[PDB]
């Protein structure tokens, strides 16, 4: 799911 | 004092940060002291056990009770290695009242300086005081610091002059020691210099980290203020900067660059200043949705930053990615230098300290008992 990079990047910005 | 009602939506945010962890993060500890910290520092010291699987550091900790028996705290702590975790006392002295804040001395890191609820600001050497501290609680302090009228938060070491601290005062005063000077016997030691260019409470101030006779405050008076110790005048700075809408709090040079520094401020925003012209504020860093009460450089990475303060959160910003186009979705949850968002803390962050033998790794403390080490994912920052 989140499990790609740019998403666990925009996870991190979303803390 | 609680908030029954920001107490759930709290709580109900955490569960879900929980289990986001393994996303975003190689190494999350966290531990429930009985007193919560005011103050957290790594010492320099690191070591790798033969025949163990974890690295000895060390931090520098403080206790909060208004009640009972403070102690100023050295705790040892195990970090796995790369192949959870454990946190037990190296020291413990008594302290009268709590610990606003402990610093050591980088050139002998067993001296370490604290801040009271009193004016008078203590300094510890830790291997001239019993392994265990006596139940009586007698605070017995190597040097007392002499010089301001209230207590305070602000405290730094020249780490170019051995012995020399600055102190940051509710009374509208930095005081400046050298503790190497003095008298034969001995424990009291008046102010060198006293600071009075700041009309508010001064909240921080920091020395230059390559020049031995520069300083930066910080105050209420929403200033920055650059001074030199050369200078037969302590009632006005070489430099007055309007840095700020609001209250300043903090201040941090960059390790790597002599000329750039970082402002945190209860309007909210990092401010970026260069010290060969400060009329131009270099850049504001805008995600912090309350007062920021602590900023810090990576000691590893030049344009890394980290600040904290009321909002419970912990944000970590890439300088190499301002100015960065970003769609209009990624806009949304901040500007393209924001890296990274700490949402494990559930109260406000008192103090962090980013480690300086393990990059990336930082111990922040917060309000509500909780010390938390951790130290973001690879895939996050490698890029
Ligand atoms: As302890």
């Amino acid at each position: 799911q989140g499990i790609t990079k740019p998403a666990i990047r925009r996870l991190a910005r979303r803390g | 004092f609680e908030d029954t009602v920001e107490e759930r939506v709290i709580n109900e945010e955490y569960k879900i940060w929980k289990k986001n962890t393994p996303f975003l993060y190689d190494l999350v500890m966290t531990h429930a002291l009985q007193w919560p910290s005011l103050t957290v520092q790594w010492l320099p010291e690191v070591t790798k056990p033969e025949g163990k699987d974890y690295a000895l550091h060390w931090l520098v900790l403080g206790t909060h009770t208004s009640d009972e028996q403070n102690h100023l705290v050295v705790a040892r702590v195990h970090i796995p290695n790369d192949d959870t975790g454990k946190i037990e006392c190296e020291i413990k002295i008594n302290h009268e009242g709590e610990v606003n804040r402990a610093r050591y001395m980088p050139q002998n890191p067993h001296i370490i300086a604290t801040k009271t609820p009193s004016s008078d600001v203590l300094v510890f050497d830790y291997t001239k005081h019993p392994a265990k501290p006596d139940p009586s609680g007698e605070c017995n302090p190597d040097l007392r610091l002499r010089g301001h009228q209230k207590e305070g938060y602000g405290l730094s070491w020249n780490s170019n002059l051995s012995g020399h601290l600055l102190s940051a005062s509710d009374d509208h005063t930095v005081c400046l020691w050298d503790i190497n000077a003095g008298p034969k016997e001995g424990k009291i030691v008046d102010a060198k210099a006293i600071f009075t260019g700041h009309s508010a409470v001064v909240e921080d101030v920091a020395w230059h980290l390559l020049h031995e006779s520069l300083f930066g405050s910080v105050a209420d008076d929403q200033k920055l203020m650059i001074w030199d110790t050369r200078s037969n005048t302590t009632s006005k700075p070489s430099h007055l900067v309007d840095a700020h809408t609001a209250e300043v709090n903090c201040l941090s040079f960059n390790p790597y660059s002599e000329f750039i520094l970082a402002t945190g401020s209860a309007d909210k925003t990092v401010a970026l200043w260069d010290l060969r012209n400060l009329k131009l504020k270099l850049h504001t860093f805008e995600s912090h949705k309350d007062e920021i009460f602590q900023v810090h450089w990576s000691p590893h990475n030049e344009t890394i930053l980290a600040s904290s303060g009321t909002d419970r959160r912990l944000n970590v910003w890439d300088l190499s990615k301002i100015g960065e186009e970003q769609s209009a979705e990624d806009a949304e949850d901040g500007p393209p230098e924001l890296l990274f968002i700490h949402g494990g803390h559930t109260a406000k962050i008192s103090d962090f300290s980013w480690n300086p033998n393990e990059p990336w790794v930082i111990c922040s403390v917060s309000e509500d008992n909780i010390m938390q080490i951790w130290q973001m994912a690879e895939n996050i920052y490698n890029d």
